[PDB]
């Protein structure tokens, strides 16, 4: 269910393919469309090397010159792309950086702070109410700071 | 195209996507073409190297 | 004493039916009868009294009573005998399939 | 949930790919498969990162067909559903027994019988649309769905949502 | 070598004072408690 | 013609196990089933014409295994279970 | 030439041989099968729900298995169960339970003797599993009485009877004497109050065997593609001698519910305890030993399983 | 005393819950301590086989148990007679528990009948939940098909239903409310 | 529900299946293009060999006699448990009464396909509510 225990792939202890021992890796819909969007242009700087020898149009401009990269077999990622940008509200690392110091500041478990910045809340009990491991692990007044300083990070692109 | 009347001959084909033709009732098609990567049953020529045993 | 005198009964039968036989097939077989202590007997009490996989002692004779035997004392097989791979259908380290064939991709480029 | 996981894959390559290029080649079959499909233990595999530092480990030879296998490990961004998780969507098709939300690859169903009273079947519009008391449910409108089950079946997931409940419903 | 050893000797017991034979053989493999005629050779 | 237990003897004396393979599978019968992860009984239903399976009375439509037995070894085993024995087969080696 | 699957193709490696325990009995059957007749009614199909129905596996090729789909010759079969209302013994195990019990107390469900004898102490060292229930068992079968206190302890005192076979029975001889039957429901409940170090000190597996699996109690149902019946001339019908024995084990225990249900004659109940007992234990080994033999209407010994798996030329 | 709510207890459930005979038992048995087959046969008069059920009955329910005392008097016959006794704690924890599993199973329907999920196929007679349903959706049809007859399947399960399941509990309590309250009044003295 | 197979060439696809049955080599194979639509062919008469629905119906039983090394205690246990099993079924007639039949039938000389034609009629009749008794001897003659 949703009481921060979910399956054997999904626990919070992970394990790389090097042998050592790392926390789940949550994300939520603000650097998770930076992630995608961005090691696609790697992987297009990769498909154009060996080839040697208003925020809606550059989005699916940029998604078709991406889905000629690929084969033409997962266009299920480009409408998830449109997915997020449609229900993203933020932009630039340095942001989300912020973002992230002001999660891990109150000492929360990465999935229920990838919830807290994957939602748009105004008070405290929205917060409590749509994910309910949340509702004494921490104060209402710091949710509602974070969601203040959120609320000055959010801008209309 | 000898047909497995002729000892020359075969019997089944087996096509690349796992299926097999008989020989057999095949003349009445027409013609049949090999193509890379398919396994024709011929019958035992000269040279081919068989088990041979006597009980017990 | 035990050991070389087996050794002496079986060549005495190989030499009275006037017959030759090397000396390491008769080695083997001795050894074999003797690597438990003691003397042990060829029957079908005297290797399926002793593990080897529920599938190999139950092959030779009595099937029913070492299967049965087996599931109630929960065993477990190795699963590396002849008659064990045998039975499942796949292939058995012997001879060419003692082996595993790999393949090196930098010899590729050679 | 957006994850990010290293996934371990076993591609097989017929003998006349063993040229020395062949790596290549992996790379290439490791995109065309994982790249959009679906597993039922890790979810819909969106993305796969790390494309020039992808370890090969070793490839063995199986007995028969004398085809070629690799155990490859690498860093993928998958997306896996969760039972009671509040996710946001946009309708697609729509049903008398209720309305087939979509979020990202996932096709979410929400039942008539878990909708709140007031929200009301409307068959007579084009297309058809659930009329509330005050928000009305078509297909280019956003809603945000609490999913309550998920069925994580081999490459095909579904899941089932809800929006009875408060903080719910259009967006 | 198991297999071999048991055909290398089982082979010769088809061409079949003391006891010979197959019979002796069988008291032999089987470690019989008693034999046909137990003998010694006192030196 | 019958390929009896002697003739097998003989093909292990010569140390050609493909042959033997080959001969106690293709050339007579070979069958294809699936087992289950957490139990390794012939439970698991399988409706693959939508790519669909099940294992019964254990909760398991994920890790399913497919493993190429005989047809009279797959008779073994239904007899074992027609006999109350679990003839529990299991593709990795958890004793090591 | 079978269909392909998805499936992740492996060898078979490691082989584990366990009891089957009820519950995972009833949980890997799909049908109860409650009818003693073959086919239905019209001479035609299945029974549905009997001895050979559709939710098992199926032959003659048309038809289709309705639980797997697909075909006879891609059909791996499919499992049915029987539950009785009285339990009963396994033959392969009469001797095995009949030494659990010159093993272990017929009240209180403790090892006789105790930790502090010295001759157990030397017994227990052993890693054999074999050898220990046999030394154990030398030791238990003597000493005929529990007790509460032991010198440098569990409590009972009940005499140990003499338990002995007869007719695949067991009979408990008291000396105090009084001879009482054990009957198959006091063993199962014995066996019941069994603990953990008592079983597993005799040789058991609690993920694999039990002493309450070893007593028969829900009984599995192979398939058709086990015990092919044929129909030759669609008027001469020959079904195997192993659906007979499901036969007479469904007439038995329908009988025993019917004789249990309204009153209870004492005698009657005990005669057809005793034919079940025959019916099952007949259908796992006919061929036993002190027991009359079943034999077929046509004239020919019944065909069982162990007869499968034990003569020249059969299964192995 | 407490003794006499024991009978009351079995009078009010043999009676509330099984036929005339088997309170004619019970009495028999409440009046005598030890009451002879012979007895009750020549009693009631009824036959063997009619009171064959009905001790085996009252004996399935753990009300009673059973004494069968030898007998080796005058024509030197060993007359066994089976002598019938109340068991109250056996009986009273048996009312416990099976009022106890009718409040559970009475309190499970409940809940199915609160909200509708599965569907029903009258074509196959086979039923399907709303995860087959939602998983036997296509894009060009509207409602959700059958794997077994590729068409479209019927809501099971309805609000009306949900009515007849909240009269069985208010019905069940009112007519179970004295049981309880002698269950609370003996278990206070553990007789 | 359904579970009819039905062999057809999804090459041709242009007439129900006009096939051939290949027995010797066990497969069956449509006669216009030629490919084959079944391999490994059961048989039946080869099940037959290890080998009356018209008279017992589905019905299936199994006797209990006496045993190489068994005692006369048992076989007489297990056949007074039959003996009071033999009401649950009204089937005790129909073997009676073919056995008093056989009787006369043998006793008249008359063959095989007369006793069977006779057995079938009382078969058909058996315990119908017109017949409403005649002591046995009737219906038999
Ligand atoms: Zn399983
Ligand atoms: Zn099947
Ligand atoms: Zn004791
Ligand atoms: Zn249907
Ligand atoms: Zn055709």
């Amino acid at each position: 269910a949703a009481t921060l225990q979910l399956g054997q792939e999904f626990q919070l202890k992970q394990i790389n393919h090097q042998g050592e021992e790392e926390e789940l890796i949550a994300l939520n819909l603000s650097e998770a469309r930076l992630v995608i969007k961005e090691a696609l242009v790697e992987r297009r700087r990769a498909f154009k090397r060996s080839q040697k020898k208003t925020r809606e149009k550059e989005l699916e401009s940029i998604d078709v010159l991406l889905e000629q990269t690929t084969g033409g077999n997962n266009k299920d990622l480009k409408n998830t792309m449109q997915y997020l940008t449609n229900f993203s509200r933020f932009r630039d690392q340095e942001t989300v950086g912020a973002v992230i110091q002001l999660l891990k500041s109150t000492g929360l478990h990465p999935f229920e702070v990838a919830q807290l910045g994957s939602l748009a809340c105004d008070t405290a009990d929205e917060a409590k109410t749509l994910i309910p491991s949340l509702n004494n692990k921490i104060s209402d007044d710091e949710l509602e700071r974070i969601l203040k300083e959120l609320s000055n990070l959010e801008t209309l692109y | 195209r000898n047909g497995p009347n002729e000892h020359p001959g075969a019997k089944y084909v087996i096509r690349d996507s796992g299926d097999r033709i008989d020989l057999r009732y095949s003349k009445r098609a027409g013609d049949i073409q090999l193509q890379y990567g398919w396994k024709v049953e011929r019958h035992i020529m000269d040279n081919d190297p068989v088990l041979f045993n006597r009980q017990p | 004493a035990g050991r070389a005198a087996l050794y002496k009964e079986v060549y005495n039968v190989i030499a009275s039916d006037g017959s030759y036989v090397n000396y390491r097939h008769m080695a083997l077989l001795v050894d074999v009868m003797t690597t438990q202590g003691g003397l042990t007997s060829v029957t079908r009490h005297g290797f399926n009294r002793s593990n080897t996989g529920a599938l190999m002692r139950c092959s030779f004779e009595e099937t029913v009573e070492i299967l049965f035997e087996a599931g109630a004392s929960a065993e477990l097989d190795d699963c590396r005998g002849v008659s064990e791979n045998v039975i499942l259908g796949q292939m058995a380290p012997i001879g060419t399939g003692a082996f595993d064939v790999m393949i090196d991709e930098e010899s590729l480029v050679k | 949930m957006f994850f990010i996981k290293d996934l371990s894959l076993n591609i097989t390559l017929h003998p006349s790919f063993f040229g020395p290029r062949m790596k290549q080649y992996l790379k290439t079959k490791l995109l065309e498969e994982v790249e959009g499909s679906c597993t039922g233990k890790f979810g819909y595999i969106l993305c796969v990162l790390d494309y020039d530092n992808i370890d090969i480990q070793r490839g063995r030879i199986l007995p028969t067909d004398g085809s070629a296998e690799f155990n490859v490990k690498y860093r993928a961004v998958v997306f896996k559903p969760f039972k009671g998780e509040v996710v946001d969507g946009t309708v697609v098709s729509c049903s008398q027994h209720g309305f087939e939300v979509q979020v990202g690859p996932m096709k979410v169903f929400v039942t008539k019988h878990l909708m709140p009273q007031d929200l009301t079947f409307n068959a007579g519009s084009n297309p058809p649309s659930y009329q509330s008391s005050e928000d009305v449910i078509t297909i280019k409108s956003r809603i945000r769905v609490k999913i309550e089950g998920c069925i994580s079946q081999v490459s095909s997931i579904h899941a089932i949502g809800s929006i009875k409940e408060d903080y719910l419903g259009a967006i | 070598v198991g297999v071999l050893a048991a055909q290398s000797i089982g082979e010769p017991a088809t061409q079949m004072k003391v006891t010979s034979g197959v019979p002796r053989l069988k008291e032999i493999l089987n470690v019989a408690k008693n034999m046909k005629t137990p003998s010694l050779t006192v030196y | 013609l019958r390929f009896g237990e002697m003739e097998r003897d003989c093909m292990i004396a010569h140390g050609a196990a493909s042959f033997l393979k080959e001969r106690l599978m293709e050339a007579s019968d070979a069958f294809r089933v699936h087992i289950c992860g957490i139990c390794g009984l012939m439970t698991v239903i399988a409706k693959l014409n939508h790519n669909q399976f099940e294992c019964k009375g254990c909760d398991n439509k994920i890790d399913i295994y497919q493993i190429h037995i005989p047809y009279a070894a797959k008779l073994l085993f239904q007899e074992l279970m027609a006999m109350n024995i679990t003839p529990r087969l299991y593709t990795d080696r958890s004793r090591d | 030439g079978q269909q392909y699957s998805s499936a992740p193709l492996r060898t078979v490696k490691e082989v584990q041989f366990g009891l089957f325990s009820p519950e995972e009995v009833r949980a890997i059957s799909v049908a109860k099968i409650r009818f003693p007749e073959t086919m239905d009614e019209t001479q035609t199909r299945a029974k549905i729900g009997g001895l050979n129905d559709p939710r098992l596996g199926s032959i003659d090729r048309n038809l289709k298995c309705q639980t797997c789909q697909e075909g006879m010759n891609e059909c791996p079969g499919h499992f049915g169960h029987i539950d009785l209302a009285k339990p009963v013994f396994h033959v392969g195990f009469i001797a095995k339970i009949k030494k659990v019990c010159e093993c272990v107390c017929m009240h209180c469900g403790k090892l006789l003797l105790d930790e502090h004898n010295e001759l157990m102490r030397q017994a227990l060292a052993i890693k054999d599993s074999k050898k220990r229930f046999a030394a154990i068992w030398t030791l238990c079968k003597t000493k005929m009485v529990c007790e509460t206190d032991v010198p440098s302890r569990g409590g009972c005192g009940n005499t140990q009877p003499t338990i002995r076979k007869d007719g695949l029975k067991l009979v408990g001889s008291w000396k105090k004497p009084e001879l009482r039957v054990l009957s198959t429901e006091e063993i199962l409940n014995i066996f019941k109050h069994i603990s953990v170090k008592d079983f597993t000190s005799l040789g058991f597996n609690e993920v694999f065997s039990r002493p309450e699996w070893m007593i028969l109690t829900c009984l599995p149902v192979p398939p058709p593609p086990v015990r092919p019946s044929i129909s030759f001339n669609e008027s001469q019908r020959g079904e195997d001698d192993l659906t007979f024995k499901l036969a007479d084990i469904l007439k038995a225990n329908i009988s025993l519910e019917t004789l249990e249900h309204n009153g209870a004659p004492h005698h009657a109940i005990e005669e057809a305890e005793s034919l079940l007992q025959f019916h099952v234990a007949t259908y796992m080994d006919n061929d036993i030993a002190g027991q009359p033999q079943a034999l077929q209407k046509s004239g020919r010994p019944v065909k069982s399983i162990r007869a499968r798996l034990k003569g020249k030329e059969g299964r192995i | 005393p407490i003794d006499d709510i024991v009978k009351n207890l079995l009078k009010f459930v043999v009676r509330g819950f099984y036929g005339g005979s088997f309170v004619l038992v019970l009495d028999a048995i409440l009046f005598h301590s030890v009451l002879a087959e012979d007895d009750l046969k020549q009693l009631l008069s009824i036959n063997k086989t009619e009171l064959g059920p009905l001790i085996a009955r009252l004996r399935s329910d753990r009300l009673i148990s059973i004494h069968k005392q030898r007998e080796y008097p005058p024509n030197s016959k060993s007359v066994e007679r089976v002598y019938y006794y109340v068991k109250y704690p056996h009986a009273i924890d048996a009312i416990k528990w099976k009022v106890h599993q009718v409040v559970q199973r009475l309190k499970d329907d409940l809940d199915k009948n609160s909200e509708p999920n599965g569907y029903m196929c009258p074509i196959c007679l086979t039923k399907y939940t709303q995860l087959e349903a939602v998983q036997l959706l296509n894009f060009d049809r509207t409602e959700f098909l059958c794997s077994l007859c590729d068409e479209p399947l019927v809501e099971d399960d309805s609000g009306k239903k949900n009515k007849e399941k909240q009269d069985k509990l208010n019905r069940l309590m009112d007519q179970i409310q004295p049981i309880i309250d002698s269950l609370k009044k003996i278990d206070d003295s553990r007789i | 529900p359904n579970l009819n197979i039905v062999l057809t060439c999804p090459e041709c696809k242009v007439y129900p299946p006009k096939i051939v049955e290949r027995f010797s080599e066990g497969d069956v194979v449509c006669a216009l293009c030629g490919l084959v639509l079944s391999d490994k062919l059961v048989d039946t008469r080869s099940e037959w060999r290890t080998f009356n629905p018209l008279l017992d119906g589905n019905n299936l039983s199994t006797r209990i006699g006496k045993g190489e090394t068994t005692d006369m205690r048992f076989t007489k246990e297990l056949n007074k448990a039959q003996g009071k099993n033999v009401m649950d079924k009204k089937d005790n007639e129909v073997q009676a009464a073919f056995a008093k039949i056989t009787m006369l039938c043998d006793a008249a000389e008359l063959p095989k396909i007369v006793k069977d034609c006779a057995k079938e009629a009382y078969k058909l009749c058996h315990d119908e509510k017109t017949l409403k008794g005649k002591s046995m001897e009737s219906i038999m003659a």
